[PDB]
């Protein structure tokens, strides 16, 4: 349940992203600041698209063979 | 001190060299052993 | 021996992935799993077919230790 699960995970990840903008090392600074933040974004978006569409499904499985054990 | 130049490009500068003839063959090796000058062709339209 | 450069490695890598994969397949046939034994057109006897996969794991282990020494010659 809870569409607010996605929004809560979004708040946590967007808090961990702004916290890394002011914690990235100085040496390769734009490489740390763009690789780490933009992989949390795509790793979040794929989880959010997979967790939705299973929240309120329209289609159930069938599995016609299925040994009665 | 040295910038990163991976978000955008590095900042360039055009430099003019007044080189005497008696050290013209000498200073070319100095600018070749450090590989960070791109020369531009000033004798264009010359065969 | 054998060519021992392109023929020993080609068997040691195949035998190293032969022990690991067949062991967990035989383990998932030993305990009923509903993905390996869950269909009406599927092996029935359960942990009897774990035995014939476990023996192939041991045969691949024999190949692994037999061809792992043949690169140890050099």
């Amino acid at each position: 349940s809870s569409f607010y699960t996605v929004v809560g995970v979004f708040i946590v990840v967007s808090a961990m992203s702004v916290l890394f903008w002011i914690m990235a090392p100085k040496n390769n600074q734009a490489v740390w600041r763009s690789t780490v933040i933009l992989t949390l974004a795509m790793m979040f978006l794929m989880w959010a698209i997979t967790f939705l569409c299973q929240l309120h499904p329209l289609v159930a499985p069938r599995r016609s063979d299925l040994r009665p054990e | 001190e040295k910038e990163e130049a991976i978000f955008r490009s590095a900042e360039m500068a055009l430099v003019q060299f007044y080189i005497p003839q008696e050290i013209s063959r000498d200073s070319a090796y100095t600018l070749g052993q450090l590989g960070l000058v791109q020369f531009r062709d000033l004798n264009s339209k010359v065969r | 021996p054998v060519v021992s450069t392109g023929k020993a490695w080609c068997c040691t890598v195949l035998s190293a992935f032969g022990v690991v994969i067949l062991s967990v397949i035989a383990h998932l046939f030993n305990t009923n799993h509903e993905s390996f034994v869950g269909s009406i057109n599927d092996p029935e006897d359960g942990p009897a077919v774990a035995h014939t996969v476990y023996l192939a794991a041991l045969v691949y282990l024999v190949f692994f230790v037999f061809c792992g020494f043949q690169v140890y010659l050099a």
